[PDB]
RNA sequence: GCCCCUAAGCGUGUGCUAAGUGGAAAAGGAUGUGCAGUCGCGAAGACAACCAGGAGGUUGGCUUAGAAGCAGCCACCCUU
RNA sequence: ACCUCGAUGUCGGCUCGUCGCAUCCUGGGGCUGGAGCAGGUCCCAAGGGUUGGGCUGUUCGCCCAUUAAAGCGGCACGCG
């Protein structure tokens, strides 16, 4: 599940607030 | 037996809130009422270190010595807002109280000695009402357990009451119960 | 000698220290030796 | 900290060199050399001691005083006195001799085994069961010594071995 | 294992899990307790093996109160099935734990012992908790 | 501990000094405690023993002029004081001295004076 | 410096006496020979005993103790008690006896009075889990 | 966002981190380190290291061969 | 039910490999209820090696004779 933890952590970026489309 | 009230300092809240509250929280401050007779419910923050040192020193029934601004008053205890986590101090209620006042308290009481070996001693009314004056408040009270025999039931109608205080719960509020050691035989035979 | 993620002093003689970045615990009895891993 | 406070003596007959943070040691035994730590400071105090002294409390400095203490008192004792090591072979069969300057062992293996004595270390037996290895320099004799120790595996059974002079070891006896 | 004799709906709604424990957040029944930090669901099974656990370590006499009681239903759809057909039958009992309430209650006379059966209890658990004491 | 115990101490011995006249004090380092129910046996039936702390009676010397032995402080002292007349404890002390002659007399104290080690003899045969 | 207790109607048993001596370079029937003149002076009571055999094979054994359980048999006739005390208080011991009992108990102790050895065999009894009158 | 790629700060002041943590993760383990808060003793000399000991009643009573203090029960006794 | 139904050929075997290490053998160890011989368990270690048959469509599996050993897996359950 490295695909899926990666994608959806990089949500937690500063230029991203925290959201990302797909989570 | 006369206790000598604690010299706490408080000043005026300017104004009022959960903002204005949580700020003075984190200024290591208390907000505060005093009411009563007084008749003026006044909002009053005070130095939660000292609070809590207080508190510490003389429990939770204790008379203090308030300077509002240069105004003497004389204080006790009447309720404190306490979070169930963190256990900081969020509010405290003050009656106002003079010389020669009854009033009604509640006392903890905590068991005192040994008992017999081959039974446990149980409490299930940790404090008990009294009625005395604000000077003469007892902040705690004890009960005896000196080797009884079998289980017993303890009131708070056979206590060693102090002087000058009443008994405000009706005599037959049980205190401490001894009640058998359960054997190897019975401790787990309930819970299920 | 354990390796385990959690280590305890298992005796009185047992003493626990940090050597080259792991937490051991180090006895005079050979069968405690133990880190973490 | 305490230990790391106190000066350490220097005998009438031993003399000392400081030059920056380096220093030299000179006695009947031998002479020694020694680098100092770089938040630490070395003082000759002329009344007879050297003084190690740290500025502050931080964790490093107070951990490099006692440590340059030691350095400078090995470094003088091992000048003055030496530092010796006696050592003990334990089992039938298991024995010690000389060959020029070095040091010969037969423990049991179907060959024999033996030790070369590195630069400013002198071995010496006094008996096949007993010999002793003595040098200038604390740490070398005790790693020539361990080197020595570890030469057959650990026996909890029978004992065999070359085992310390004053070491007790651990045996546990197999139920046959 | 803490069963209720019945309850009037056997198919209720998840638990809302939010918030602080307001009610039961004090120990009165015996001098020590566990008293909790995290939200959980915490099942008959957990709280069996903890209070088995606390019996084992004291062994001797003391009063173990757990004062929280699993009687919420979670259901679980047969295995290998898709989606649908309606909502499954229940066949685990849960007590809806907040931060703050105190969960399992003791009295014993030493303090160690005590201590050490309350962490006992604690390691069955789901959730972070901590041995509270009778006073402030 | 305290200030308490060492304060209440002080005074037990400084008071069970005041009552006894045989003065024979003693360095005893290393006699077993069977050792010392022999000595109790062989002196306990006129006599108490005791020990103090090198410092807690350095003070507990000062009430009565018994300030004239806070200079021998070196080696953990002992006595042992009969309340009769000062002949009887001397004897006993070289009893259990002669047993192991690694039992030192520090010295004495007769009418209410300090005296060395040497000098014990000198009043006890008389 | 080692102790031992005898009863008084065994023949050398390996159960309690077994691993008493034989590391100790101690002899078996000598000291027989020798602590049967001590153990038969009563002719009825069994024996304890504060022994000590030096390095060479010479056994200096003296008396420590007195039994305890088995003096109370003497003491009241009582065969034994229930092993759980406490409770049963059916068991009776008085002074006068300890005043006639002392001299015998008094021989090998500490004190500078009777009141310490009439109140360590009060002490000894309430030990046993019972009262003394 | 501002060392170079790559536009703009190897910005200033005070602190923290030694893990390349920053630049993934749980229950749980842990003398890492900084700060704050109380508590026990402590120059009448305490914690460590160093020595003399650690006794008399007295191997306390339980099923067994010995429970003696070190399987498993009953709990917390005097003399120096 | 996210791409593929104006086509992404589907098991096993063959040929040929390639990578991981969660090590089957060989190599280095710590603890043992490790005397030796031989083991048990954990740790480190991926360089090379890792058989031929009977039964069955077989994978799986059962067995036969060996061997230092006859490792487990990913690669469109690798490879038409
Ligand atoms: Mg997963
Ligand atoms: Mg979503
Ligand atoms: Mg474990
Ligand atoms: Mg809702
Ligand atoms: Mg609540
Ligand atoms: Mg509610
Ligand atoms: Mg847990
Ligand atoms: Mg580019
Ligand atoms: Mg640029
Ligand atoms: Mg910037
Ligand atoms: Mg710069
Ligand atoms: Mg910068
Ligand atoms: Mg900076
Ligand atoms: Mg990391
Ligand atoms: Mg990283
Ligand atoms: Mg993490
Ligand atoms: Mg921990
Ligand atoms: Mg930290
Ligand atoms: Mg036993
Ligand atoms: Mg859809
Ligand atoms: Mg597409
Ligand atoms: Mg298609
Ligand atoms: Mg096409
Ligand atoms: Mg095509
Ligand atoms: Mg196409
Ligand atoms: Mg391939
Ligand atoms: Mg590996
Ligand atoms: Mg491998
Ligand atoms: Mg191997
Ligand atoms: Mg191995
Ligand atoms: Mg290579
Ligand atoms: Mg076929
Ligand atoms: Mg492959
Ligand atoms: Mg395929
Ligand atoms: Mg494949
Ligand atoms: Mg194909
Ligand atoms: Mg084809
Ligand atoms: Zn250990």
């Amino acid at each position: 599940a490295k695909r899926g933890r990666k994608k959806r952590d990089r949500k937690h970026s500063k230029a991203n607030h925290g959201k990302r489309p797909n989570a | 037996t006369a206790n000598i009230p604690n010299k706490l300092t408080a000043n005026v809240r300017t104004r009022t809130g959960k903002g204005a509250s949580r700020q003075a929280r984190r200024d290591g401050k208390v907000p505060a009422v005093l009411y009563g007779h007084g008749t003026d419910p006044q909002h009053l923050e005070l130095n939660a270190r000292d609070f809590a040192a207080v508190l510490r020193s003389h429990g939770t029934n204790a008379i203090l010595t308030l300077d509002i601004e240069g105004t003497e008053q004389l204080a006790l205890t009447k309720a404190l807002d306490v979070h169930p986590i963190r256990r900081n101090i969020q509010h405290a209620d003050l009656l106002v109280v003079q010389r020669g006042e009854k009033v009604t308290v509640e006392v903890t009481v905590l068991v005192e000695g040994d008992a017999t070996p081959g039974t446990l001693v149980t409490q299930d009314a940790n404090t008990i009402e009294i009625e005395a004056e604000a000077l003469s408040i007892p902040e705690q009270l004890t009960v005896s357990v000196e080797g009884v025999e079998a289980g017993t039931q303890i009131t708070a109608g056979q206590i060693s009451l102090p002087e000058g205080v009443n008994l405000i719960s009706d005599p037959e509020l049980l205190v401490v119960n001894v009640v058998e050691a359960p054997s190897a035989e019975a401790l787990e035979e309930e819970g299920a | 000698m354990k390796v385990n993620p959690s280590v305890k002093p298992i005796c009185d003689k047992c003493r626990v220290i940090r050597r080259h970045g792991r937490v051991m615990v180090i006895c005079s009895d050979p069968r405690h030796k133990q880190r973490q891993g | 900290s305490r230990i790391g406070k106190q000066p350490v003596p220097v005998p009438s007959g031993v003399d000392v060199t400081i030059n920056g943070q380096n220093l030299s040691v000179k006695g009947p035994k031998g002479t020694l050399t020694l680098d100092v730590a770089e938040p630490i400071s070395v003082s000759r105090a002329e009344d007879g001691a050297i003084v190690v002294t740290r500025p502050d409390d931080e964790r490093r400095s107070r951990s490099l005083h006692g440590l340059s203490r030691t350095l400078i008192a090995n470094l003088v004792t091992g000048v003055t006195e030496g530092y010796t090591q006696k050592m003990e072979i334990f089992g039938v069969g298991y024995r010690v001799q000389l060959k020029g300057q070095n040091l010969e062992f037969a423990l049991g293996y179907s060959h024999p085994v033996l030790i070369e004595a590195p630069e400013g270390i002198t071995f010496a037996v006094e008996s096949p069961t007993k010999f002793s290895v003595s040098g200038i320099d604390k740490q070398k004799v005790g790693q020539i010594s361990a080197v020595i120790r570890r030469l057959r595996r650990p026996d909890p059974y029978k004992g065999k071995g070359v085992r310390y002079e004053g070491e007790q070891i651990r045996r546990k006896v197999g139920k046959t | 294992m803490l069963i209720p004799r019945k309850v009037k709906h056997r198919k209720q709604h998840h638990p809302e899990q939010r918030g602080i424990a307001s009610g039961g957040t004090s120990v009165s029944f015996g001098d020590y307790g566990i008293q909790a930090l995290e939200h959980a669901y915490i099942t008959n099974r957990q709280i069996e093996s903890a209070r088995i656990a606390i019996n084992r370590h004291i062994k001797r006499g003391g009063k173990v109160w757990i004062n929280i009681f699993p009687d919420r239903p979670l259901t679980k759809k047969p295995a290998e099935t898709r989606m649908g057909s309606g909502k499954g039958s229940p066949e685990w009992w849960v007590a809806n734990v907040k931060p703050g309430r105190v969960l399992f209650e003791l009295s014993y006379p030493d303090e160690k012992t005590a201590r050490d059966a309350l962490t006992r209890a604690i390691h069955k658990l789901p959730i972070k908790a901590r041995i509270v004491t009778r006073e402030e | 501990m305290a200030k308490a115990d060492k304060a209440t101490a002080v005074a037990d011995i400084a008071e069970q000094f005041k009552a006894s006249t045989a003065t024979v004090v003693t360095e005893y380092r290393g006699l077993t405690v069977a050792n010392l129910a022999e000595l109790r046996r062989a002196l306990g039936d006129s006599a108490t023993y005791t020990v103090a702390k090198n410092t807690l009676v350095k003070r507990a010397a000062s009430e009565a002029g018994i300030e004239g032995l806070d200079e021998l402080f070196a080696g953990p002292t002992a006595i042992a004081f009969v309340k009769g007349e000062a002949v009887d404890a001397a004897k006993a002390i070289k009893k259990f001295a002669k047993d192991n002659k690694a039992l030192v007399i520090k010295g004495g104290y007769m009418d209410g004076k300090a005296l060395s080690v040497a000098d014990v003899e000198k009043i006890a045969d008389l | 410096l080692i102790k031992l207790q005898i009863q008084a109607g065994q023949a050398n048993p390996a159960p309690p006496v077994g691993p008493a001596l034989g590391q100790h370079g101690v002899n078996i029937m000598e000291f027989c020979k020798a602590y049967n003149a001590a153990t038969e002076s009563q002719r009825g009571n069994v024996i304890p005993v504060e022994i000590t055999v030096y390095e060479d094979r010479s056994f200096t054994f003296a008396l420590k103790t007195p039994p305890a359980a088995k003096l109370l048999l003497k003491a009241a006739g009582v065969q034994k008690g229930s092993g759980e005390p406490h409770k049963t208080k059916v068991a009776k011991v008085t002074w006068d006896q300890v005043r006639e009992i002392a001299e015998t108990k008094k021989a090998d102790l500490n004190a500078n009075d009777i009141d310490a050895a009439a109140k360590i065999i009060a002490g000894t009894a309430r030990s046993m889990g019972i009262t003394v009158e």
